[PDB]
């Protein structure tokens, strides 16, 4: 009755949940600009996804408060680099650190 | 005796250290005389002056009390308050003030039990101690790792096992899902499993999981060792095999070796995991010991990267406040005094990074919404039943921990009540992993 | 949990690790559940057998409870006696056999009090551990004294002396008789005194002190360190400006900090002092701790040629009994099983010398005749109030204490009750030594 | 065949080690040969300098890869301690930065010196800042010349 | 001289060391007087009791003889049990156990013949002493060699090859199948030959096999050297270029210097392989010398991973009890005393590990099965004519080798006798393998 | 087997190295057969020619016998003379040349028993090694001590002593006036008595009786370790505490480690006492073994400043010749051929200085003439007995030995027979000394 575990690559947070729609990422996106940070978006290509360093999408979005202006970033940069993953990102500049840090598309 | 050590209206100064001690006294003795007694025996310990007394300056080198207050609840015990100049101690020595306080006064005749209760570290000599190591922030840094708790788990039995099987549980355990893996604080070498052979087959497995993963691994390599040149041969042994993160018990171990072996973590960039043995030896008492929350922030000062606070959830919900008050004084910059929490002296660190709270011992599954609630993002979650024991293997356990972490931080993050509403997040997950399902079957 | 971690009839071998619990359980909980949770949580930590379990040999690496006994006195606690397999500790590792033992079993819920009060080391273990760096004998021999026990000093006050006024207390105190002088355990490097200059101007006055006597002079100078690389550069200076003995606080300092301190004792033949500093925050409580005759046996495994034990003096006649146990745990190569004076195992020694017994505390000449009959020859006595508080100055009070001790022992040797006769024979040795007298006459 | 393209990493105070390092990437795969450390940033409380070297290091092995151009990152190794500098500079070394940066008023003629002399021993570039130069060179009627002191580091090493 | 130093009524204690000397006496001498003999001139050699004695503990300090025997079949000799107290040895010194057993005792003109016959090392000592660096287990999972025994050979001629073409055998012997190939006792560094030029292409051929095989090789690089820092800086060589394992002849090299290698291999991961040259002058004659077991029992007290033993099959059936005894005494954690198997005391070796069994000399694939049942998996076979004397080279030399042995191995897990079906089952596997059926028409 | 490697015709090269083996064969092998069969074992170890033997020069590294002898008064043994290239060896390895010589020949099934009775090192490979680090003359110049024989002495007994009783021994023994003390074999580092106790406590009663003497004095301090490190960190204490002579157990210790200590003596300036603990169990049966002769070149070609050899006179007056051919071996720079004398190989060895003779065991003041008429001033006479059961003490009977030894030197300086006039030259040197009277009283 026992079933064996599936080995496959994983990319951090939410990686293990299934892959995020418009309106999880939606509530993502509230949840970071309702704890005052900042939004990132990056990308790379799947080989290097381990980077420390990915390719910034554009700059992060200071003060900005549309989730709908965020998430079309996000499809612009899906749009621009179809092949690479993309993770979105949200700055805390009290702790210099990332409060929200994970892939909206897993890569191909 | 009364006059000369204890002052009222002393006020005390900004690079004064202030303890609080819990005097339990003998019926019939005085008050102000059991503040002075252990302001003098933790200073100078003696009361009749010599000649040798006049040499000094008197007034400068003593510890003075200068406030007593009563115990909420207690009738036989009352607090006592001491200054403590800076100049009476070593610079940057954990060491050196813990025995100037705690040297004698504990086998003081004169009263029925004594507790340190609080200490206040000021930020002159806040500044002289290394600290952490890295500290939080740059861990999160170094391990590419942010939004969430850590996992960890601790690998059973502690006898038994040898290299290669104490390795091929931590492979498991780690391509499973969770972040770390820990040593026992038994474990540092024993004839069924050397030390070497450890280190060896640990980071074989950490990297083939690292490997098979895509997400970076740890484990905690114990370097406790009989001896400092033994513990530094085991932690350079670790760096050079590549080992990101070391343990090492500071209280059975000592202050003097952690200290040695924090300084050389931040010298060498090896993250360090901190083990609380026999605390319970010194803390558990209510009327005679010393707190808790005084040995996390001796620990924070000596360095170290993560450390062991406490479930919180296993306790009672009205006997919470001291556990979240240490846990503030372990993680947070600035802690203002709170006496629900325990908190008896305002607490400035300044700049000094925090340390990684640890939760470990009961946990599974159903503690999680709790347990995020409760710590945040900024702490380490521990499951060695809760992932030993899952019935599909350490890999189930693992990656089942690991959905219901990530479920119940996007239920935080969406604006959800996660403990109100923490069974229905946990079967919303499990309606996607099969693992986590059979997980909260076993553990309910 | 009943069955599997207890064996009644279990036979423990001569290898084996033994522990004696004192367990004051919760009412209503089987005392041999609570035996078999002690053994449980200090040797493998879980009931709940995992897929691990299965790869080891789960009879052997496990610790068992065999014994349960009454505590004579007390029907709310009761004496749990379990083995341990020599296989399941590092070999020569106090620090690992101490977690091992005490690193989680104090917390145990169950329990409202739990005491380690004897452990009994095995001589396989005993002969791997280096022990005392040179033992009673071997120090006599260094030192050329015999026939006589040791005399010491602490010098006061704890704060405010520059090195040379340290220094000359120190010159002092050793001219007038006594064989050595104590740094005090907070003394370790001050910014008012520094411990270079500490040492170069406690050795200058030891020097000075042994030219002018004629006979060997010490201090134990203080190397607790917040560092293990401290500590070893100031021993090492300490034997470079030739100071014939150092000390340690081998608690808060750490174990494996004392055992490499004694270790490098060993390699270079200096003389290693022992402080025994927070010891009350363990010892005291008579419901929960570690027992001061375990530390005393840790101690000695770990290394140090003198350790604080009491004055013994200080108790009443009938609370004497545990401090003589383990004085002769510390003294002796064989000390049967004594339950009058606590000693609950056979401990047997083999060729490790023995450490010397200090007495300090309180005590001044009147004492002396007692502390004469009660420690032998081979133990040192330390009067700090009583030379500092004299009268005529430091020498003139170690003068004093000098005298006394060549009488009582003359006395002694001569067949006396010198302590049914200490008034007496004080006396007709102060009808030689003024400063003697004026002592007496100071501290009645 | 064309001058040297470097950059200064602003604001000089609050960069985590993370955060430096990201700026110092997109500076180097932009474009620019060399990024530099302000002559303020040895080791700070917000950013401890084995921490910079270390991301430093890993961003410049990023555009350098990205690019395919040698980058560089003047990493400051000015020390309190001569022996703080010389373990700064080999780590520097053992990590690969191409090039460190010193400042040879503030830091010294004696330190300069010493780890010019490690620098050619070792084969690691240095850049020299000349912070504090104004104290000196400006008034017109009493000081140093700035030529003088150029001399003086050409000199010393640099 | 009699009643001196034997007691017929002596108790041995467990942690005394027990001798067993077969006298070959003189005619008309006294067996007793005898017996006392060895027992004085092992351990204080003298009977005139000289001023210095009376300072010493006469009754403790000298080795007593508590039993004599009579041996079956030789009524011209007889049995002498000593006992001998751990105080009179350095702790963790087979060299000074060795020195005190075997000084002078051998030339005592007043026997015609001496023999040590067997040893008893008290667990107490046994537990001082590093023992074999990995032992049989760890260096399997190093390996990754399960289920089979090991196989190895010896490089022939022993004079001429060059460096490459020594690699150049080696590469085919490897590549062919065996585990390991062996560097001979006589090849350390020659002029033809020299030692750095023998590892770094003894490493290349090692490793192009293993890329070529897919499985772990090994060469037993030889580090005897004229002096220790010569051997420290070749084992340190072999260490840097990789190789696995190194070789030591610990006879003639040396027990102090074998000892320091072992420690040296434990410290630093390296496999130690012990050839046992020289044995013979020492433990061929029936009457005179120092017999194999107690070889074996110095050698694996010293440490080292493999031991040569002999190959059984080379003695007659009725010739095979001491081969087998002390081939349980290397290999097996406790074994009791058995007189038909030549083993005098029950030696308790608690946790060290046990060293592979080395057979080597004159066997080839007809020997196999009979070699596979009587060592078990827990072997190493070494084969260099019968790999090099093939008549189509090395490679298939080692390949019949090694589908012998996977054959022999996998009849007896299916229960059948292969020494009784030997011929059958190796033509079965020969109907597979035209290397191995040539490789039994040559050597038949 | 035969015409392969015994050449009747081959005369041996002045730079080969020639060994003698008495073969005891079995009865019926050919003596030509068993001669071939020890060279090839010895050089090679097979006869048949494999594929890589084609690729060397199989006429040159080959071991060949060139003559066989018969054994005078055994019938049933012969003599095979086998010659070796130098090109086969180490340059400057004892032992490689040894390992060579008895690998594996003593293991030969086809003989009775082998002896290795001389082996001859040509000058080539004589001046590779270091040699003795001093020598006889360069020894006799560093202590200023011309025209007698040398006198010893052994501390005892072995066990016991602490250091400062064992001093207290070593300086009487001293300032009665022997030039040295000797340290047991078995006395390294023990318990009871540690080595840097020892070291320094000698050190001291050595100091003191030079400097109530007038001569200078030594003591073979025993720096055999279990470890080389441990052996050059002892022999550096000596050197540091100024000790100007060491021991060392070459046999039981190792022959590696004796090179290296040999070669450190020369660098550093320390003279080398070389004792030969185990000799007996390899040179004393007649028919298997290697002869005491071999092991005497062995050392002095390692190094070493003083041998044990035997007292001479403890044989018969018809079996000292081959004691005598040793001394000559161990002392003179060229020893010619004397089948007598059991000298089988002239024997050149350049400017490599002699080894100092020592005597030792059972011998007292009544030997004494016969002692030095034997070995000359060259020579070290031990007395342990003769001086330590002196009635009188220690010093009085070391005044007793050296008067004698003074007495009986002057006799054979002034022409007398010594051994012929020994009573009467003794008793007119105790007319003067009552110690050397009495000490023959005792001793008669």
């Amino acid at each position: 009755e026992m079933q064996d575990y599936k080995q496959s690559l994983k990319y951090e947070t939410f990686s293990y949940l299934p892959p995020m729609n418009a309106e999880r990422i939606r509530a993502q996106i509230k949840y970071a600009i309702a704890q005052g940070w900042s939004p990132g978006i990056e990308h790379v290509e799947v080989k290097n996804s381990m980077n420390q360093y990915w390719y910034m999408w554009k700059l992060p979005f200071f003060g900005e408060q549309n989730v709908d202006n965020v998430l079309a970033e996000i499809e612009a940069c899906r749009s621009a680099y179809p092949t690479h993953q993309v993770k979105l990102v949200a700055y805390d500049n009290y702790a210099q650190s990332l409060g929200l840090a994970f892939v909206v598309y897993r890569g191909n | 005796y009364r006059q000369t050590y204890w002052m009222p209206e002393y006020t005390p100064l900004d690079s004064d250290i202030l303890a609080c001690f819990k005097i339990t006294p003998q019926p019939g003795v005085d008050r102000e005389e059991a503040a002075a007694a252990v302001a003098a025996e933790s200073s100078t310990g003696t009361w009749t002056t010599v000649w040798t007394d006049l040499l000094t300056d008197m007034d400068y080198y003593k510890g003075r009390a200068y406030r007593i207050e009563d115990v909420p609840g207690d009738d036989a015990a009352f607090y006592a308050f001491i200054a403590y100049p800076i100049d009476l101690f070593e610079e940057g020595s954990v060491v050196n003030v813990f025995t100037s306080l705690v040297g004698n006064v504990f086998g003081f005749k004169a009263v029925r039990g004594l507790r340190l209760e609080d200490v206040r570290f000021p930020l002159a000599y806040v500044k002289t101690c290394g600290g952490p190591p890295h500290g939080i922030q740059v861990e999160r840094d170094k391990m590419n790792k942010y939004g969430r708790p850590l996992l960890g788990c601790t690998i059973k039995p502690k006898l038994g096992l040898s290299a290669k099987n104490y390795g091929r549980a931590v492979y498991e355990c780690l391509r499973g899902g969770l972040d770390f893996t820990k040593d026992d604080e038994n474990i540092n070498s024993q004839p069924f499993m050397r030390w070497r052979d450890r280190f060896l087959f640990v980071q074989d497995a950490t990297e083939t999981a690292e490997a098979q993963t895509g997400e970076r691994k740890g484990h905690y390599l114990n370097v406790t060792a009989p001896t400092p040149e033994e513990m530094y041969k085991r932690a350079e042994f670790a760096k050079e095999i590549g080992a990101p993160i070391i343990m090492h018990d500071y209280i059975t171990g000592g202050f003097t070796a952690n200290t040695g072996l924090a300084k050389w973590c931040q010298d060498n960039g090896v993250l360090l995991h901190i083990h609380r043995a026999m605390h319970a030896v010194i803390d558990r008492n209510p009327n005679h010991g010393i707190h808790f929350r005084v040995l996390t922030k001796i620990l924070r000062l000596s360095g170290g990267d993560h450390l062991h606070t406490g479930t919180v959830v296993g306790k009672l919900e009205g006997d919470r406040a001291s556990t979240l008050g240490w846990i503030d004084l372990l993680r947070e910059s600035f802690i203002p005094e709170d006496r629900s929490r325990g908190i008896f002296f305002d607490q400035d660190w300044g700049s000094m990074p925090g340390v990684f709270a640890v939760a470990s011992g009961g946990i599974h599954v159903w503690h999680m919404p709790a347990l995020v609630n409760i710590f945040g993002d900024d702490s380490v979650l521990q499951f060695g039943g809760g992932t030993l024991g899952h019935p599909w293997g350490n890999a189930a356990g693992a990656a089942a921990n690991r959905v219901a972490l990530e479920a119940c931080v996007e239920a935080r993050n969406q604006g959800r009540d996660i403990e109100k509403e923490g069974k229905e997040i946990l079967t919303a997950a499990a309606q996607h992993s099969p693992e986590l399902k059979i997980a909260m079957e076993t553990w309910k």
